[PDB]
């Protein structure tokens, strides 16, 4: 009578509790360090993905908020047609594509 | 092919055995030929040596260092240009390569 409300409706970091066994699934907290070693096919040398002469940013509107709200365009050339990898290497920035 | 104006353009290098540099050179030329590439210094090597030259366009060419930074003279059909770079140590302890 006196129970009161489960461990489900109050365990921080909106971790579901499960039982059998008694678990914590999907609790986000914190940060994991992890070291992967790639192996060594995928990597592939430099004079064969299309490296570019140079590269131009100009940024389009932008709010800073969740969602991917903001935009920009990359004015490229290069010596052949590829598959170029896109990152931001910034802390408060991330991409959609990749 | 003398070719006319070349630049040297120096992408992530890596002091190391194994040829862990790369560089790009943006030539201007007046024939198709088959340009002789080589490096005037002591502490770096290259692993093309002979390359196909065009009237006008880049070539991308790797090279293995000793030194901490990249301060050597590339000679293509004759002319030399100083390509500047600052190589970081390597990530590996040891090699099966000499």
């Amino acid at each position: 009578n006196n129970s009161g409300r489960p461990l489900q409706e109050t365990a921080p970091f909106g971790c579901k509790i499960e039982v059998e066994p008694l678990r914590a699934s999907n609790c986000a907290y914190g940060h994991i360090p992890i070291s992967i070693d790639i192996p060594d096919a995928a990597f592939v040398r430099s004079s064969e993905s299309p490296t570019i002469l140079e590269v131009s940013c100009t940024v389009a509107d932008c709010i800073y908020s969740a969602d991917f709200g903001g935009s920009l365009t990359l004015q490229y050339k290069a010596d052949r047609e590829g598959h170029c990898p896109v990152h931001s290497h910034s802390t408060t920035a991330v991409l959609k594509e990749a | 092919p003398t070719i006319l104006e070349v630049s040297c353009t120096v992408a992530d290098c890596i002091y190391s055995a194994d040829f862990g540099g790369s560089l790009t050179l943006q030539y201007k030329a007046d024939r198709e030929g088959h340009c002789p590439v080589h490096s005037h210094s002591t502490t770096a090597v290259l692993k093309e040596a002979t390359t196909h030259v065009t009237a006008v366009g880049s070539i991308t060419l790797h090279f293995s260092t000793s030194s901490p930074q990249a301060n050597f003279i590339v000679s293509l059909c004759g002319k030399k240009t100083t390509c500047n770079a600052e190589c970081k140590p390597p990530a590996d302890h040891i090699i099966g390569e000499p």
